[PDB]
RNA sequence: AAUCCCCCGUGCCCAUAGCGGCGUGGAACCACCCGUUCCCAUUCCGAACACGGAAGUGAAACGCGCCAGCGCCGAUGGUACUGGGCGGGCGACCGCCUGGGAGAGUAGGUCGGUGCGGGGGA
RNA sequence: UCGCCUCCUAAAAGGUAACGGAGGCGCCCAAAGGUCCCCUCAGGCGGGACGGAAAUCCGCCGGAGAGCGCAAGGGUAGAAGGGGGCCUGACUGCGAGGCCUGCAAGCCGAGCAGGGGCGAAAGCCGGGCCUAGUGAACCGGUGGUCCCGUGUGGAAGGGCCA
RNA sequence: GCUGACUGGGGCCUGUAGAGCACUGAUAGGGCUAGGGGGCCCACCAGCCUACCAAACCCUGUCAAACUCCGAAGGGUCCCA
RNA sequence: GCCCGGAUAGCUCAGUCGGUAGAGCAGGGGAUUGAAAAUCCCCGUGUCCUUGGUUCGAUUCCGAGUCCGGGCACCA
RNA sequence: CGCGGGGUGGAGCAGCCCGGUAGCUCGUCGGGCUCAUAACCCGAAGGUCGUCGGUUCAAAUCCGGCCCCCGCAACCA
RNA sequence: UUCGGAUUGGGGUCUGCAACCCGACCCCAUGAAGCCGGAAUCGCUAGUAAUCGCGGAUCAGCCAUGCCGCGGUGAAUACG
């Protein structure tokens, strides 16, 4: 890497909906990540929260009782 | 009519009719052929005249192969005299031993009688042939 | 991908040398050793050989090289050989290869 | 234009070719080949001029060499 | 645009070609004289 | 730095899984991961190359390498384009610096993408490298959202010494690449 | 010290040495390799070039083999053409003597040969 | 239509005609020049946000079909193509020897000397891959210069070099 | 004053006759396939059949002054008689 | 050649005893009317033919200049 | 056959030189004014430049072929 | 845009034999055009014009922003 012209890329800390990624090793140490998926909310480590498909599921249910 | 699309040059030198030979000559597509005995520039309009003689001869039926093609441009002057070349106005150059035409999928008396009519439309002497061992395999 | 940058660079530099028509002082250098071979083209022939490999010496591949260059001079100058041109092959004139060259004086030279 | 004649030019023959052949005695400076591309490459004792013209560099005899895919080559052999 | 090109002294020099609207500047470069050896040479006239 | 968690993760527990799966006479035959090349094409900056060096500043920030600038191969009419001009930035990272970036990409960036039901698994290029592309740059940690004057995405290319996509797939899965299966 | 064999340079023939497939080699050469402090680097990247190395591997590359699917080469025989000498046809054109003689194609060949030097075995 | 370049005609040396078949030139570039160092195309298929037949990127295949300012041809990646750093040899004084050729012209050119450029060097460098991009002499303009200077010193006016 | 035309031998040069289709083009019959002519099921990505268009590509079959993977006979020049 | 006179925001342009400047049909905003217009009322960097230079000072003074015009030149 | 000019929304003309950009009048369409139509006013649509090729990054524009248009010529015989 | 609530998604309430075509109403989500309107053109002279709500007829329910009415606040301006 040519000497001049460069971000620092110095060891860091960092945060999320989870705890830390000690890994870091980036420019601009100590950053705040809004939420990740990995660390397993939101997709990975499937939460499947709020979950859909209820549209065929419902109309066949409220229907024949009424 | 019969004629190329796309020529690279519009007009081209006459050249010789020499040394009757070279390619075609072995009856590759069909049952009987019409082979050329003499050299000639045969014209896009004599070719079509032979074709239609034959297709008219059998019931729109049979199958016809042609197998010479008019890519050589033929110029003529107007009744002027001498300045520039040109103009217009197409031929296939045909030496001895060539198979033009060559019908197939018809009866012997048919093919042979069509090819005889077809031959009358040509400027040269012709020969009707059948097909051979000699016409190989390839 | 045919005929690599190595063998273009190779050929390019070689042919230029070969035109001037001196004897060729030709340099192979591997990761481990560095060899140098003085050639007369048109007789298709090597005349004066010198390796680190055959002089069985080691450490600091550059300082090894100045040595296999001094080795060549002493060896070569002994056959009458003085003027030649430096082949340098597919190698930047630098470091190890520069060093063998600036060790190939006390004889030889203009390099 | 088209008919009357739009044609009618050509350019002077450039009189290009080999001007000395194999086993032919030459002097330094004689030119051996006149040519458009690198059609013959210069060999031993042979220069190229800016127009790809091959000349003897030394007196000698001229030998022709066909190095196959390396081209053809003209050299002058001394005993000059 | 044919080009007449001097240095400074004795004004004899040597002659050239810039047909062009660039360079438009004093248009100067290093050349040998008939007079001593290898001086400055600025364009002119 | 030579430590870098993903690098580590690759050696202890990604490599061996891989050998168990395909099984490999040689230590080399088991896939390494070489070269993540990040390429921004920007027609966006065309007549204005002033905009450009802000975007280059941005890549550096998230890459830690300053990008070089690609310039236009041939000249083409329909969208502007003198054969002179700069089209985009392209930055090659390897070796540590690729790792320290791929980590960040896996554990931060891609999570922050709106939707993201996972990376497309057909983008393997058939000889076993993989490509994807991103719409916004603010999905990265080093970017503050107030430093974006305008959105420009990029093309990430990841080169792999695996001869096939199958193997290649395995490597990146095992590294933690979220896949839409 | 000759001779052979293997490697490393390096020439020559200029594809009969090429592609593809398969197989093989790490002691020694060679390579990839370890690192990037230093010389020197990269329009970004020690990829390349460069240096200081030597833990590992012949995976890649290279080297050595073996396969004729392709690629390349290629008779003999016969024709075409033709220098020279003669005929024939209104013509377009044809033929004979004597001397030269292809191209295509068929048969077949080929997975290279070799010089100098080194390192290692004979 | 008239001079110049390219191709065919042109009969495998050169040369070769017609109001034969077809195209181009009357410029251009201070970088499109010199050198040293590096790099290698067009196309096809696969992959990649805005990117579509085509902007950029990644992978494999691709011996040249690309590029070489412009016509064609010959040539050319073992560079003549593309990038970069230094630079101005797009020098002065000559020129062995040849190509060509009715003359006059046109063309190539090693080598020596002066002072330089790039290069560790060998070396290369007297414009540009090459073949068109041009015009005898006479008359005159300008810058210089030693030369002549109509009794003599000047000057007028010339010569010579550009 | 033996060097001449011509002739013998040996080298080098060449790209015509012939022939070929590797290039540039043209080109018959068939095959397999991009794009579509659109029959229409759409009118949402669709989407199939083509006895019309059709690249490239394979098979068979040809043509060329300004095409050549090839290529004679001859010709030219030098040397020795 | 050249003498020179001609070069305006949006165009024609109009403006040299030098001390930061403009009119009409245009453009637009606004009153009028059948409307078109005319008339009436308000705003538009024209760094006014370029650079360096005299001055506090510049369309409007000194060296070159870029361009324009006629009339006169010349042309081997 | 010869030389010169042309061919562009429905009509009639610019634009072509000098490559990148299609404009003007009328007509047509929608609205207004009028009892109504015309006139008049406010809006809009409408084209690939005869054609086939080639040049270029790019063609109405530059080059070539062909097809039409108009003009001139066709003399000594 | 806490402007403006057109369009659409899902959830329901009521009438009614029955709300796909075609009901009104509630809630959650959605939030479009619209920054005072070209030529042109309407009403109004006082408790009027603006503006604000309220009732009824028809009627199961309602597409009523309509229509017939009721009051609250309450201008401007007429030279001619
Ligand atoms: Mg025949
Ligand atoms: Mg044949
Ligand atoms: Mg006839
Ligand atoms: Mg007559
Ligand atoms: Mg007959
Ligand atoms: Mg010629
Ligand atoms: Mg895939
Ligand atoms: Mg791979
Ligand atoms: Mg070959
Ligand atoms: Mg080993
Ligand atoms: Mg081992
Ligand atoms: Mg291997
Ligand atoms: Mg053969
Ligand atoms: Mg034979
Ligand atoms: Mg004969
Ligand atoms: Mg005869
Ligand atoms: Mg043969
Ligand atoms: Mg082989
Ligand atoms: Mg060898
Ligand atoms: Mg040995
Ligand atoms: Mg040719
Ligand atoms: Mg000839
Ligand atoms: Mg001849
Ligand atoms: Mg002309
Ligand atoms: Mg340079
Ligand atoms: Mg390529
Ligand atoms: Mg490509
Ligand atoms: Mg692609
Ligand atoms: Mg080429
Ligand atoms: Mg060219
Ligand atoms: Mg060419
Ligand atoms: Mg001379
Ligand atoms: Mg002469
Ligand atoms: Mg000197
Ligand atoms: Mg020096
Ligand atoms: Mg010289
Ligand atoms: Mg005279
Ligand atoms: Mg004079
Ligand atoms: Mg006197
Ligand atoms: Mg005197
Ligand atoms: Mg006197
Ligand atoms: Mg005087
Ligand atoms: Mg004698
Ligand atoms: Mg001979
Ligand atoms: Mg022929
Ligand atoms: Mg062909
Ligand atoms: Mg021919
Ligand atoms: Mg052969
Ligand atoms: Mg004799
Ligand atoms: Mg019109
Ligand atoms: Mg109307
Ligand atoms: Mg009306
Ligand atoms: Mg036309
Ligand atoms: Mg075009
Ligand atoms: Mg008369
Ligand atoms: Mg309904
Ligand atoms: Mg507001
Ligand atoms: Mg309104
Ligand atoms: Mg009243
Ligand atoms: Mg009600
Ligand atoms: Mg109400």
């Amino acid at each position: 890497m040519k000497e001049g012209i460069h971000p620092k890329l110095v060891p860091a800390r960092i945060i999320c909906g989870c705890g830390n990624v000690i890994e870091t090793y980036s420019t601009k140490p100590e950053i705040y990540v809004e939420v990740c998926s990995k660390c397993h909310p939101f997709y990975t480590g499937q939460q499947r929260f709020v979950d859909t498909e209820g549209r065929v599921e419902r109309f066949q249910r409220r229907y024949g009782d009424s | 009519m019969l004629m190329p699309r796309r020529m690279k040059y519009r007009k081209q030198q006459r050249g010789r009719l020499k040394g009757a030979t070279k390619g075609g000559d072995y009856v590759a597509f069909g049952d009987y052929g019409l082979v050329a005995l003499e050299p000639a520039w045969i014209t896009a309009q004599q070719i079509e005249a032979a074709r239609v003689a034959m297709v008219r001869h059998f019931r729109r039926g049979g199958k016809i192969f042609i197998r010479i093609f008019p890519d050589k441009p033929y110029t003529k002057k107007p009744l002027e005299v001498r300045m520039g070349k040109g103009k217009g106005n197409y031929v296939a150059v045909v030496k001895p031993g060539r198979v033009m035409f060559e019908v197939a999928g018809v009866t012997e008396e048919q093919a042979m009688e069509a090819l005889r009519i077809a031959g009358h439309k040509l400027p040269i002497k012709t020969k009707i042939v059948r097909r051979d061992a000699y016409d190989e395999a390839q | 991908a045919r005929l690599t940058a190595y063998e273009r660079r190779k050929f390019r530099v070689r042919n230029r040398i070969k035109r001037t028509g001196r004897l060729r002082l030709s340099v192979f250098r591997s990761l481990k050793h560095i060899y140098a071979q003085i050639i007369d083209d048109e007789k298709g022939v090597t005349l004066v050989s010198a390796s680190s490999l055959a002089l069985k010496l080691k450490g600091n591949k550059t300082e090894v090289a100045r040595q296999v260059g001094r080795a060549l001079a002493e060896k070569a100058l002994a056959l009458g050989i003085k003027q030649v041109a430096f082949d340098r092959g597919p190698y930047k004139y630098h470091g190890r290869v520069k060093a063998l060259a600036e060790g190939a004086r006390e004889g030889g030279l203009e390099f | 234009a088209l008919a009357s004649t739009r044609n009618g030019r050509d350019s002077q023959a450039k009189r290009l070719g080999v001007k000395r052949y194999e086993g032919q005695v030459v002097r330094a400076g004689n030119i051996l080949v006149r040519q458009r591309g690198t059609r013959f490459k210069p060999g031993k004792n042979v220069g190229m001029g800016r127009d790809f013209t091959l000349f003897a560099l030394v007196d000698g005899v001229v030998e022709f060499q066909d190095r196959g895919r390396l081209g053809r080559y003209v050299h002058v052999r001394p005993l000059a | 645009l044919l080009l007449e090109c001097t240095e400074c002294k004795r004004r004899n020099y040597a002659t050239e070609k810039n047909k062009r609207n660039t360079p438009n500047k004093l248009e100067l470069r290093k050349y040998c004289p008939w007079c001593r050896k290898h001086t400055v040479h600025r364009e002119v006239k | 730095p030579l430590d870098v968690a993903l690098k580590r993760k690759y050696y202890e527990e990604v490599r061996p899984e891989l050998i168990r799966r395909f099984g490999y006479q040689n230590v080399w035959e088991v896939p390494r991961l070489e070269k993540v090349v990040i390429n921004q094409g920007l027609g966006e900056a065309k007549e204005d190359a002033r905009i450009l060096e802000k975007a280059a500043q941005e890549l550096a920030l998230i890459t830690g390498q300053k990008p070089a600038v690609t310039r236009a191969k041939k000249s083409i009419s329909n969208f502007k384009l003198r054969k002179g001009m700069p089209i985009g930035l392209r930055v090659t990272l390897r070796r540590d610096r690729m790792w320290i970036f791929l980590e960040k990409l896996l554990n931060v960036a891609l999570p922050r993408i709106r939707d993201f039901r996972g990376l497309n698994p057909n983008s393997f290029d058939g000889r076993g490298n993989y490509n994807l592309g991103l719409r916004e740059q603010l999905i990265f940690p080093e970017i503050t959202y107030d430093m974006v004057d305008a959105l420009r995405g990029m093309d990430i290319a990841v080169v792999t010494t695996a001869e096939t996509d199958e193997e290649a797939r395995a490597l990146l899965e095992l590294l933690g690449f979220p896949f839409r299966k």
